[PDB]
RNA sequence: GCAUGGCAAGUCUAACCGGAGUAUCCGGGGAGGCACAGGGAAACCGACAUGGCCGCAGGGCUUGCCCGAGGGCCGCCGUC
RNA sequence: UAUGCCAGCUGGUGGAUUGCUCGGCUCAGGCGCUGAUGAAGGACGUGCCAAGCUGCGAUAAGCCAUGGGGAGCCGCACGGAGGCGAAGAACCAUGGAUUUCCGAAUGAGAAUCUCUAACAAUUGCUUCGCGCAAUGAGGAACCCCGAGAACUGAAACAUCUCAGUAUCGGGAGGAACAGAAAACGCAAUGUGAUGUCGUUAGUAACCGCGAGUGAACGCGAUACAGCCCAAACCGAAGCCCUCACGGGCAAUGUGGUGUCAGGGCUACCUCUCAUCAGCCGACCGUCUCGACGAAGUCUCUUGGAACAGAGCGUGAUACAGGGUGACAACCCCGUACUCGAGACCAGUACGACGUGCGGUAGUGCCAGAGUAGCGGGGGUUGGAUAUCCCUCGCGAAUAACGCAGGCAUCGACUGCGAAGGCUAAACACAACCUGAGACCGAUAGUGAACAAGUAGUGUGAACGAACGCUGCAAAGUACCCUCAGAAGGGAGGCGAAAUAGAGCAUGAAAUCAGUUGGCGAUCGAGCGACAGGGCAUACAAGGUCCCUCGACGAAUGAC
């Protein structure tokens, strides 16, 4: 009962990709984002930038917001960003969307989930 | 299909008992009713407390923690920079229908601040000083002793 | 992208960046959530007489009679829901909010999504519509804000493979029901849509099934009639480069 | 007025001076080039030809017009009664059209050929 | 409370104003509300952008061993 | 196999159902008072024939004028007879005539009539004469001022709540009311008449501190507008009636000045663009009404009828809606466009006429009393000590004074001048006009689509229904037989259809007549479910089924 067209098929590569790739973040943040929004992740910078680290990509299985301070110059991935938050790390870093995380690791090696 | 929509045949709708769903005796009371006898339970106790002192006579401060200024210096390019400094006055939000600004020391500072306000706490002016920075008094500041 | 010009002869002339917004991703959740607000708040307020059946001093006998206690008048049941010319016990009611609210920002969405919708060639032909282009929306000089005949818009439209719609569009559905009694006894599908700058094509708003608007305040509704994405349109020069900032 | 209820009202309640414009009919050709106007009000001095009824086809002078009933009686078209009587069968000037105007009246005439009002 | 959706340290406009295709609709309007700090009757004061330990998912590795968001157990800080 | 059971068929009864909408319901814009110059309402009249409704008033479904409109007409109402209209009728708009009796009802009386000139009654002016005038009553609600419940809630109940609600008395208008600070009190170097909307806020405040009750300043908006007396100083310089003459008012003060940017007075400076009075007088907009207004009524087929199918063609600043013998942009009304008129905005804005604003110095000349204020008792309010009001008693100052800033007193500070008065606009309602609709669709929706506040009930206050649909066109059934017969029936005629024949579209069920299938006068009662047999069955929309034998063959499993 998910009514975004877009979220209901990221959700559906998340999947083909867990199951032929043998990525299994993939699989896990699709469990997560078919749970009810509430439960989704809301996360600010001040926590990628405390439990990150550089050539470990990190995965948002919800939304990244732009409360605190990120210098660490990771890639992070995430359902969306808002508009501070995808700019003050693409300052330091680079944003991403998960889309775009599925196919250049459709393996989820060397990823970090951070909530 | 909603819970109301599959009602019809149900004869009572959810009620259990067709004796049940009668007037305001199957609440035990209109209202509040039996806050203090039979439904005591969940009410916070009965009584009076305390005073309150004439809305005029109150002063609303308006606050904010060193680490918001910290986190937006550099952000803040539209203020001082110098050997930074700010007039946190003209950085806080409703420091118009406020009494006068005052900040407080939570979180931490890492750069060197010069910081004008109204007020300070203990915790605002050792964390300013630390990180080699200073604390300035407004005018209005001048309401100490 | 490029967007190919086209002059009052249905002949290419120069060509002109698509702005962004046609690029918006559709999402036909939040168009159809837009149109239903749009529809939703022009509905007006009804209800019955707050005081239809309660006009009478009808009583109920009581026990005695072999009677239901039923109150009547003149031997006459009344009043109560269950009795002929009693009250409506939950009527209409004047004082319902029949009204939808929509935060700015997701309505401004639905607009820039409906935008896009109307650059997809497929979209445009799923959505129902007859036409024999491949570019589509479809742009035109300002010059097209001059015509004054309907009969020079449609040469245009036959000139641009785009006539085929109103085509579509030149039949009305005598609808099945009683809005025939409160007059909506016809329906039709909807055509083109033709997006001016300066004011509403004149020459074209009495096509079949054509609605004309202006890019200032051209809505969701016209974009997507019924929250249905990709609505043939036709922008003019200009009007395709004010919508841009929509 | 877009309301069906209401439009039909205003036709059937219509003051007799506005019930004119419910018996005109389709003018000729040859007329409307004559005159400049695609129908006229039928008067009971027209001549004039059934486009529409059982009796499509045929042509014949205007007898009588009712308007009230917003009807006319064409002559030669009527009905045959049981007791073998022959009585008008009333047509609405919708269905016909006039081929002949009768024009003894100085101000139907001016009408007709000035531009700005029509007859 | 919950499901879905938009925005996110913010968020939403209300009456009302302009436009117009004239009850829809496009633009404007942040007055004000809630959130962003709490404690205390009041005066008044005013907090962890992380210090330690377990450990699920997930990741890594030379396949038990590391890293371990969330979670749990502590410390520590504001205030009465 | 009587009485009879079940199902169906033909006909009926009944009026559901479907379809339709001349009526409702609700929203929205505009507009908005009438009356002694006798209203609103009622009564009785009024037609060739006239019972109801509508109109009208002894000039009685009407008379006159001007404009529109047009060849037809004589209301709903389609009969018979007769008549009116080119001397321009009908019909519509505006204005005018007539306009019985009761009715505020006013000469007096009275159940709509009667008796012998009449503002009855109460008032103002007054030529002290009803001479000149006012009031009265109506109106959908809205508005303002008075009087003021209870059921109920508090799970009982008294304070409290319901609620200043319901209801009552008085009264205005098109809107009312309010309103230019003895204000506010984000306390300020700040705001600046008043409604209202949004917020402030379910905050402050109240309360068997229970249940409940409940603001304001401010802010954002709407709309904006500011003035006149009393007095000081003048002192008849004045006002009303009347054409005039003449009369009346007025020293108990008409009139000038003046009104916190305080004023007056005296001496000065400058000036008027404030204000007040009067003249003129709209645009635009909005609501309604009206004029003009494009393009097929072509072919073949079906049909009673083309507005259907197929084919050919056209307009569109007009493809809203309606009508027309079936689905119509092009057959008719209309619709877009353009244009005109009335009403409202408004005797407003703008313009102009007259007046004269303002400033300095001096001056204790003037500035609203049962008041401000205190006390008793009640009511009311969120108003708590700190709301507003009534009642009883007491009771002040004089700007060098006074009142306010949420307890009292004194001082300071800030604000502000009560006890005189007026005031446009923005807001309420919905009678009236028009528009609109995810409202209802004849047991619904109004009580009322119909004779509807009708028939009908009650002494009376008051109560109060049900009834929509022939057809394209009345072509609404001639003639003949029968009959006591304008009844009914038979035969016949019209129409696509009479099983559309008059409360006539469709025509359900309960149920009735006749009839078909099955059962049936020796037999037992939840009327059936599942199995299996008899008998019965036009087509269609289901096409399967039977027996020999043979293949396969779970659990089980022999003679
Ligand atoms: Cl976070
Ligand atoms: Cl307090
Ligand atoms: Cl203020
Ligand atoms: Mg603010
Ligand atoms: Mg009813
Ligand atoms: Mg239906
Ligand atoms: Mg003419
Ligand atoms: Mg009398
Ligand atoms: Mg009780
Ligand atoms: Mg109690
Ligand atoms: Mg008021
Ligand atoms: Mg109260
Ligand atoms: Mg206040
Ligand atoms: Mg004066
Ligand atoms: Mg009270
Ligand atoms: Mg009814
Ligand atoms: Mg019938
Ligand atoms: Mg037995
Ligand atoms: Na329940
Ligand atoms: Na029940
Ligand atoms: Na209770
Ligand atoms: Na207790
Ligand atoms: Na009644
Ligand atoms: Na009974
Ligand atoms: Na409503
Ligand atoms: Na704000
Ligand atoms: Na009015
Ligand atoms: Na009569
Ligand atoms: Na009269
Ligand atoms: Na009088
Ligand atoms: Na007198
Ligand atoms: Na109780
Ligand atoms: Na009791
Ligand atoms: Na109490
Ligand atoms: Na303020
Ligand atoms: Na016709
Ligand atoms: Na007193
Ligand atoms: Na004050
Ligand atoms: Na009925």
């Amino acid at each position: 009962s998910k009514t975004n067209p877009r979220l209901s098929s990221l959700i559906a590569d998340l999947k083909s990709a867990a199951r032929s790739s043998g990525g299994a973040v993939w699989g896990d943040v699709a469990e997560r984002l078919e749970k009810p929004r509430r439960t989704h992740a809301e996360v600010n910078l001040g926590r990628i930038e405390r439990y990150a680290q550089e050539d470990e990509t990190v995965v948002v299985p919800g939304k990244v917001l732009g409360s605190g301070v990120l210098q660490k110059d990771v890639t992070v991935a995430a359902v969306d960003f808002s508009g501070t938050a995808e700019t003050k790390i693409d300052q330091v870093g680079e944003a991403v969307s998960l889309e775009q995380a599925i196919e250049n690791n459709p393996e989820g090696s060397h990823v970090r989930v951070i909530r | 299909t909603s819970k109301k929509k599959r009602q019809r045949g149900s004869r009572t709708h959810g009620g259990g008992s067709h004796k049940n769903r009668r007037g305001a005796g199957h609440r035990g009371g209109r209202g509040d009713a039996g806050r203090d006898k039979h439904e005591f339970h969940n009410h916070e106790p009965l009584g009076k407390s305390g005073f309150k002192r004439p809305q005029k006579v109150q002063e609303e401060a308006a606050t904010i923690d060193v680490r918001e200024i910290d986190e937006n210096v550099t952000l803040l390019a539209a203020d001082d920079v110098a050997e930074f400094r700010v007039d946190v006055r003209d950085v806080v939000e409703e420091a118009d229908d406020a009494d006068y600004v005052k900040v407080l020391g939570a979180g931490q500072v890492r750069h060197e601040l010069t910081l004008i306000a109204d007020d300070f706490s203990e915790g605002a002016r050792e964390k300013v000083e630390g990180a080699g920075g200073s604390v300035e008094l407004t005018d209005l500041g001048e309401e100490r002793q | 992208m490029q967007a190919t010009i086209y002059d009052l002869d249905g002949n290419t002339d120069g060509e002109v960046d698509l702005p962004d917004v046609f690029e918006t991703p559709v999402r036909s959740d939040l168009i159809g959530k837009a149109v239903r607000a749009a529809q939703a708040n022009r509905k007006q307020d009804y209800g019955s007489d707050e005081y239809a059946g309660l006009r009478t001093p009808a009583e109920s006998f009581g026990s005695g009679r072999g009677q239901a206690h039923v109150p009547k008048l003149d031997g006459r049941a009344r009043r109560v829901p269950q009795a002929v010319k009693g009250r409506s016990a939950h009527p209409p009611k004047t004082e319902k909010d029949r009204s939808l609210d929509l935060n700015d920002k997701e309505r401004q969405l639905a607009v820039r999504s409906a935008l896009a919708a109307t650059a997809d060639a497929d979209l445009v032909a799923d959505r129902g519509h007859e036409f024999d282009r491949d570019e589509v929306p479809v742009v035109v000089s300002d010059d097209f804000e001059d015509l004054v005949k309907t009969q020079e818009v449609v040469s245009l439209l036959e000139a641009l493979d785009v006539h085929a719609d109103i085509d579509r569009a030149d039949e009305t559905k005598i609808k099945a029901g009683q809005g025939s009694a409160r007059g909506r006894k016809y329906r039709r599908p909807a055509s083109i849509l033709f997006v001016t700058s300066d004011e509403p094509s004149t020459a074209a708003r009495n096509l079949a099934g054509a609605d004309v608007a202006t890019a200032s305040e051209v809505n969701t509704e016209d974009l997507a009639p019924g929250g249905a994405p990709g609505r043939l349109t036709v922008f003019t020069e200009s009007a395709l480069a004010e919508v841009a900032e929509r | 007025s877009k309301q069906p209820d209401k439009q039909r009202k205003s036709q059937r309640r219509a003051p007799l001076h506005e019930r004119h414009k419910q018996v005109r009919a389709t003018l000729s050709a040859d007329l409307r080039e004559e005159y400049g106007q695609r129908n006229v009000r039928v008067n009971a001095g027209d001549t004039v030809e059934v486009l529409r009824g059982d009796f499509a086809g045929e042509e014949g002078e205007v007898i009588n017009v009712d308007l009230d009933k917003a009807v006319i009686h064409v002559e030669d078209v009527t009905l045959e009664k049981t007791d073998g009587e022959e009585v008008p069968r009333p047509l609405d000037t919708s269905n016909v059209r006039v081929t002949d105007l009768d024009l003894e009246d100085e101000k139907r005439e001016a009408r007709l050929e000035s531009e700005d009002d029509s007859a």
